[PDB]
C-alpha cells in the first residue's frame, strides 16, 4: 500500500471495520501500527483518523 | 425425379416453395399422400361396388363409404385400422422424422422402405407411373369425396 | 362522465404506451438530457421532414 | 454458467417488426423483459436459467398432454367401461371425482414415481452446475432427434413453442371453468 | 365491518388502499434514496442534508414516479444492494 | 443396420451378447432397465407361458389331478381359476410360487446386477451340460419357443373369452 491508497479495514474492534478509508502516511520505522488512515465518517468520540497495521488493511484502489 | 413429362421443367412451380422446406421431405410426403389416395380411391369404389371384407355385419349396411366413417367408428372396426396404420406409420416416423432439415435423407425419398419381395423389377417407368398415378388419385379421391356428397351412383 | 370509462382507460393506456416507448430510459431531469444531441421537444416525430 | 444466449427458444414472432428475423428465432437476445434469468447474480436463492428451462419444459409437456386430454374427453372417445368403474364424465376437471381410488390413486402414484426417479440432478441445477441433466433430457427420445445442430435446435424450438401455446391454452380452458369468461370462444 | 380477506367483492376495502399506499410509500422512499445518492456524490454531503438542494430534490422527487421499474433495474444491475462484506458490522 | 428392421439404424445395447438378437427394439426400451433384468423377465415370462399353454391344452381336453373332485374347474380350464380361488388351492399355488420366487428371483436378480452369472441360469441343467454348442442352440430354441408360446397363450385366452368357451379345444 502507498500514500493516497484506498483501503478497507479488517480490524474487528475498529469502528470502521469493513469500511473504506484513505492512507495518509506510512511511517518507516519500528512502529507497530505505522499506516495512518483517514476516514470520512467520524466515530463516537468524533475522531476521523486511526493508526493501522499492514495486515489489517485489505486495499481497494491504488493512488 | 419427375419433370413435366414432354417438355422438361421442375413442373409448374409458380409459388416456387421448393426452396423453403427440403425437397427430400417434399418427395417423401408426395409419395405417401399419393399412395394413401390411391388406396383411398380404390377402397371407395370397391365399397361402392358392394364388395365386402371377410369380417361380416355392418359393412354392407353402412354402404356408399360416407356412413362408413361414422358407423364403423362406433362399431369398433375403425379403431383397429387406426392402430395398425399408427404402428406402421410410427415405424415410418422413426425411419423418416429421425432425419429432417439436416442429416442426410439417404433412404430413397419415396418408397425405399422395403418392398423388394415379389417383383424386383425396379423400372424407372414404374417410378414415373407411381408418382403420376399418385397425384391422379389425389385429385380422383378429392372428386369422389366432393361430387358424391351431393350426387350419388357413378358420379 | 357520460362516456364509458373503458374508452378513457384505453386512451390513457395508448398514451402511456406511446410516452413509455418514445423515451425508453430518458425519464427524470438527470437522465433525459444526458446526450448533448437531444434538443428539447425533439422526439423525432417529423415524418413529412419539414 | 450458460448465459441464456445459447439456449434455444427465442422466437421470430417477437421480432416480427422490420429488423430482426431468422428461421424461427429472434437474433438480438431471447425475450426476457423482467430479467428473471439474471436474478442469480444477486443472491443464490434465485434459480439459474437451467432450472427455469427445466421448469418450463416440464410445464409445457404436461400442458400439451393436458390440453390434448381436454380436447378428447370433452366430447366422446372414452375408454370401454366394465364392472365397478365408469369412464363417463365427459366434463373435464370433474372426471377424477367420479372415479374409484384404484384409478385416480394409480395415476398420481406412477406420476410421483416417474417424477422422483427422473429427479437426478435438478439440484445440480439451480446453480448452473449442469454437467449431467442438461435441462430436459430425461432420455425419452434422445438419439431419436437429428445428429446435426441446426435440425436439433429447430426441433427443440418447435417443442418449446408448441409447449408455450399449450400452457397458455390449458390456462385459458382453466380460469374459464373457474370464472365464466376468460376465453371468448371456449367450447368447454 | 371491513373485510380484509382479499375477496374481489370487498376490494373497495383494504386491498385497493393497500396498493395505493404501497405505490405512494415506494415513491417517498425512492425520492429520499435518490437524493441521498446525489448528496453523497457531492463535495459537502453534510450541508446538502440540512440545507436541501431544492431544484435537484424536486427533480428526484418528481422522477420517483416510476420507482417499481427503476428499483427493479437497479436490483438487476446490482446497484441497489451492497455485497455485505462492505457494510460495517459488530464483532461477533 | 438392424436385421428385423433393415431400414432404421440398429438399437443401442443390442450388440448380440444375448441369443436371438435381431435388433428388434423400435421403441428403444433397452435403456429404462438393465438388459439382464429384461432378459430375465423375457425368459421367466416365456417359461410361465409355455407351462401355461401346456396346462391349458391338457386340462381343456380332459384330465384331472389326483382326487381333483367334481367342480366347475372340472368343467373347463375357463372356470378352473375361479373354482380354485374359492377352494383355496390358488393360495397354496401362490405360496409355492412365492417361496420359489423369493429364493430364485431374489438370488437371480440380485447377482446379475452385482455381476456373477448368465441372465437366467438356475443351474438345473438336468442332463445336457457338456455340449456347449447344444447349450447355445437350446438357449435359442428356448427363447424362440418362449416368444411363440407367449403369443400362443395370448391367442388362446382371447379366443376363448371372445366366445365364452363353447367347449372348443381347437380354440
Ligand atoms: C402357468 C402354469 C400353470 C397354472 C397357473 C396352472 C393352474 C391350474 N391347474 Mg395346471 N398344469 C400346468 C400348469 C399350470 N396350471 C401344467 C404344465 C400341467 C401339466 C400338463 C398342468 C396339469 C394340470 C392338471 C392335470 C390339473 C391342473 C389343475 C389346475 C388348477 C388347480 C391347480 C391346483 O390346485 O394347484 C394348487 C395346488 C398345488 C399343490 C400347487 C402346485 C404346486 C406345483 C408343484 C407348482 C409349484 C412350482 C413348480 C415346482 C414349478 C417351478 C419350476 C421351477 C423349479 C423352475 C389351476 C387352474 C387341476 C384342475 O382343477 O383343473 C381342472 C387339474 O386337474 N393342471
Ligand atoms: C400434396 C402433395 C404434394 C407434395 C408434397 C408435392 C411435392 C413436390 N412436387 Mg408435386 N404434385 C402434386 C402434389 C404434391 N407435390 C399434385 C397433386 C400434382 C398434380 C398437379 C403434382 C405435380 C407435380 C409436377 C408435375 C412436379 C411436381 C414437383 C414436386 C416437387 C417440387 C415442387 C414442390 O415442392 O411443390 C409442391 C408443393 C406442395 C404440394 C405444397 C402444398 C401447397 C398447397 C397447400 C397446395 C395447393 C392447394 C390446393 C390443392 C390448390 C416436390 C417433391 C416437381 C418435381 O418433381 O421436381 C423435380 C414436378 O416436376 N409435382
Ligand atoms: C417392409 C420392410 C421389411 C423388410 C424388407 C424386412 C425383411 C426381413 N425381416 Mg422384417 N419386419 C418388418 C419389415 C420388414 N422386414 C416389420 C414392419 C416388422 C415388424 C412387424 C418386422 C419384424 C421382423 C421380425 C420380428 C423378424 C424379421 C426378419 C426379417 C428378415 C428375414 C425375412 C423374414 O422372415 O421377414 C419377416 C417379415 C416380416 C415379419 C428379413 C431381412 C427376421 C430376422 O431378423 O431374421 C434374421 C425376424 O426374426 N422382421
Ligand atoms: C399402381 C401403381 C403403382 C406403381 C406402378 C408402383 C410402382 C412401384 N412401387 Mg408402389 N405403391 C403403390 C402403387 C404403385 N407403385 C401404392 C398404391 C402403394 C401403397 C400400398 C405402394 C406402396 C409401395 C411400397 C411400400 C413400395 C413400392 C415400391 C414400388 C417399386 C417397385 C415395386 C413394384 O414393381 O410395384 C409394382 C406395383 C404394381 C404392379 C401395382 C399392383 C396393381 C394392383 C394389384 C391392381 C415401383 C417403382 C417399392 C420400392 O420402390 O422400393 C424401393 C416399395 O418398397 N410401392
Ligand atoms: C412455467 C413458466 C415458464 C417458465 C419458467 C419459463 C422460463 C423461461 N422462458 Mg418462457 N414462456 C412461458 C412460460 C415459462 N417460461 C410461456 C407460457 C410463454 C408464452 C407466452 C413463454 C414464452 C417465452 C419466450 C418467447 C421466451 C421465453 C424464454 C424463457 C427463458 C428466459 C426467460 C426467463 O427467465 O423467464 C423466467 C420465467 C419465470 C420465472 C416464470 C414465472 C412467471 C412470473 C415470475 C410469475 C407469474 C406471472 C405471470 C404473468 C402469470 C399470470 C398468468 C399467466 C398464466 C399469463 C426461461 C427458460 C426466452 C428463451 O427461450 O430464452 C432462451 C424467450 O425468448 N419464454
Ligand atoms: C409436438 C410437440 C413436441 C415436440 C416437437 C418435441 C420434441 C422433442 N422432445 Mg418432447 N415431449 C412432448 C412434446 C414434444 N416434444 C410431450 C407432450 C411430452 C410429454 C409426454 C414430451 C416429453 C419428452 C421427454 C421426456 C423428452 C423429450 C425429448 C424431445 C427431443 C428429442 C426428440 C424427440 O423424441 O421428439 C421427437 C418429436 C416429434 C417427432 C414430434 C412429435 C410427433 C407427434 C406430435 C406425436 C403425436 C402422437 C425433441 C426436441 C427428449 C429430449 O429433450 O432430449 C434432448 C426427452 O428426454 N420430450
Ligand atoms: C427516505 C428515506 C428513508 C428510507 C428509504 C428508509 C427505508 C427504510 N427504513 Mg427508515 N428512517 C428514515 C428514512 C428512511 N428510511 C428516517 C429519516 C428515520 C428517522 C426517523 C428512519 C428510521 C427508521 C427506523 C427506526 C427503522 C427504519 C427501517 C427502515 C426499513 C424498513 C421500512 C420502514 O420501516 O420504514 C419506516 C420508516 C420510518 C418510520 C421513517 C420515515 C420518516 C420519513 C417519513 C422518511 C424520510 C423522508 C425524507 C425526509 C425525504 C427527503 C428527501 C427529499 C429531499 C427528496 C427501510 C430500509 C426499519 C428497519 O431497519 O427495517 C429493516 C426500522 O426499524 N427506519
Ligand atoms: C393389435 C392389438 C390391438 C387391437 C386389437 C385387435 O387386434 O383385435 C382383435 C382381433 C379381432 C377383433 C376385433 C373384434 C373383436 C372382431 C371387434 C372389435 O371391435 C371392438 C373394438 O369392439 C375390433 C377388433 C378388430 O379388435 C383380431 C386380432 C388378431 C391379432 C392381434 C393377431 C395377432 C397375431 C400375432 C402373431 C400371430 C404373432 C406371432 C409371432 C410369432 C409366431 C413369433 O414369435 C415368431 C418369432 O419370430 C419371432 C417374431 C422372433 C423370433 O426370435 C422367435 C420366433 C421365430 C418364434
Ligand atoms: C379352506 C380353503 O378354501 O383354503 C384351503 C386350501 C387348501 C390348499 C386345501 C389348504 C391346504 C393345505 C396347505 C396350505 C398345505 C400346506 C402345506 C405345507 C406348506 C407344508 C410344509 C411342510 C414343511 C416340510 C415338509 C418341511 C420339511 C423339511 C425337511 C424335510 C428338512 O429336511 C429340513 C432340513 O432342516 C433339516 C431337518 C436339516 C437341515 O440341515 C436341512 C434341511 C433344511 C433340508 C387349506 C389349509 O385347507 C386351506
Ligand atoms: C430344463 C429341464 C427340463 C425341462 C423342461 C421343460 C419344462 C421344457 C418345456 C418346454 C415347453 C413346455 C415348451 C412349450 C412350448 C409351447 C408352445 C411352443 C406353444 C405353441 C402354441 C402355438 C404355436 C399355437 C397355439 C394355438 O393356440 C393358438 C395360438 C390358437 C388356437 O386356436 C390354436 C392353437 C391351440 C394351436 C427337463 C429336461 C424336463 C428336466 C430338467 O431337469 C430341467
Amino acid at each position: 500500500i502507498e500514500r493516497g491508497s484506498k483501503v478497507r479495514v479488517l480490524r474487528p474492534e475498529s469502528y470502521w471495520f469493513q469500511e473504506c478509508g484513505s492512507v495518509a502516511t506510512i511511517a518507516k520505522g519500528g512502529d507497530r501500527y505505522p499506516v495512518v488512515v483517514r476516514f470520512e465518517k467520524v466515530n463516537y468520540p468524533g475522531v476521523a483518523p486511526n493508526n493501522f497495521a499492514l495486515d489489517e488493511l485489505g486495499e481497494v484502489e491504488a493512488p | 425425379k419427375l419433370d413435366g413429362t414432354l417438355v422438361g421443367d421442375v413442373g409448374f412451380d409458380p409459388l416456387g416453395l421448393s426452396n423453403i422446406l427440403p425437397i427430400e421431405w417434399m418427395r417423401e410426403a408426395e409419395l405417401k399422400h399419393g399412395r394413401v389416395c390411391m388406396l383411398a380411391v380404390v377402397g371407395y369404389i370397391v365399397v361402392d361396388k358392394g364388395l365386402r371384407a371377410p369380417g361380416a355385419e355392418k359393412l354392407v349396411a353402412a354402404t356408399s363409404s360416407f356412413t362408413a366413417h361414422d358407423a364403423a367408428v362406433q362399431s369398433g372396426h375403425m379403431w383397429a385400422l387406426l392402430l395398425a396404420c399408427g404402428l406402421f406409420e410410427i415405424v415410418g416416423a422413426g425411419a423418416i422424422a429421425s432425419t429432417l432439415n439436416g442429416g442426410d435423407r439417404k433412404p430413397g425419398e419415396f418408397a425405399l422402405t422395403g418392398g423388394f419381395d415379389r417383383d424386383a423389377a425396379k423400372l424407372e417407368r414404374f417410378k414415373l407411373a407411381e408418382i403420376k398415378h399418385s397425384r391422379l388419385a389425389m385429385m380422383a379421391f378429392s372428386g369422389l369425396v366432393t361430387q358424391d356428397a351431393l350426387s350419388h351412383g357413378a358420379t | 362522465s357520460s362516456t364509458p370509462p373503458e374508452a378513457l382507460a384505453q386512451i390513457v393506456l395508448v398514451l402511456s404506451i406511446i410516452e413509455f416507448n418514445s423515451n425508453k430510459d430518458k425519464w427524470t431531469m438527470d437522465t433525459m438530457f444526458t446526450d448533448p444531441a437531444r434538443e428539447p421537444g425533439n422526439l423525432g416525430f417529423d415524418p413529412l421532414k419539414f | 454458467r450458460k448465459p441464456l444466449s445459447e439456449y434455444v427458444g427465442a422466437s421470430q414472432e417477437l421480432a416480427a417488426f422490420p429488423g430482426g428475423g431468422g428461421k424461427e428465432g429472434a437474433a438480438p437476445v431471447p425475450w426476457d423483459p423482467l430479467q428473471l434469468s439474471e436474478l442469480w447474480k444477486v443472491s443464490a436463492n434465485n434459480p439459474d436459467v437451467a432450472w427455469l428451462r427445466e421448469a418450463e419444459l416440464k410445464h409445457g409437456r404436461m400442458s400439451m398432454l393436458a390440453i390434448t386430454g381436454v380436447m378428447v374427453q370433452s366430447a366422446g372417445i372414452h375408454l370401454p367401461g366394465n364392472a365397478d368403474i365408469s369412464f363417463a364424465n365427459a366434463d373435464w376437471a370433474m372426471a377424477p371425482t367420479t372415479l374409484p381410488p384404484a384409478a385416480w390413486g394409480q395415476v398420481l402414484f406412477f406420476i410421483g414415481l416417474a417424477e422422483g426417479q427422473t429427479s437426478a440432478g435438478l439440484f445440480d441445477l439451480w446453480l448452473g452446475n449442469t454437467e449431467k441433466r442438461e435441462p430436459g433430457n430425461l432420455g425419452w427420445g434422445t438419439q431419436f432427434l437429428s445428429k446435426d445442430k441446426k435440425a436439433a435446435d429447430k426441433m427443440r424450438l418447435k417443442e418449446l413453442k408448441n409447449g408455450r401455446l399449450a400452457m397458455l391454452a390449458i390456462m385459458g380452458v382453466a380460469f374459464n371453468h373457474v370464472i365464466p369468461g376468460a376465453l371468448p370462444g371456449c367450447m368447454y | 365491518h371491513l373485510i380484509a380477506d382479499g375477496r374481489p367483492d370487498h376490494a373497495g376495502e383494504f386491498v385497493i388502499p393497500a396498493f395505493g399506499f404501497l405505490y405512494i410509500a415506494g415513491w417517498i422512499g425512492w425520492a429520499g434514496r435518490s437524493y441521498l445518492q446525489f448528496s453523497k456524490k457531492t463535495d459537502k454531503p453534510n450541508e446538502n442534508e440540512i440545507i436541501i438542494n431544492v431544484p435537484v430534490a424536486l427533480g428526484m422527487m418528481s422522477g420517483a414516479f416510476l420507482w417499481p421499474l427503476a428499483a427493479w433495474k437497479e436490483l438487476i444491475n446490482g446497484q441497489l444492494l451492497v455485497p455485505g462484506d462492505e457494510v460495517t458490522v459488530s464483532p461477533r
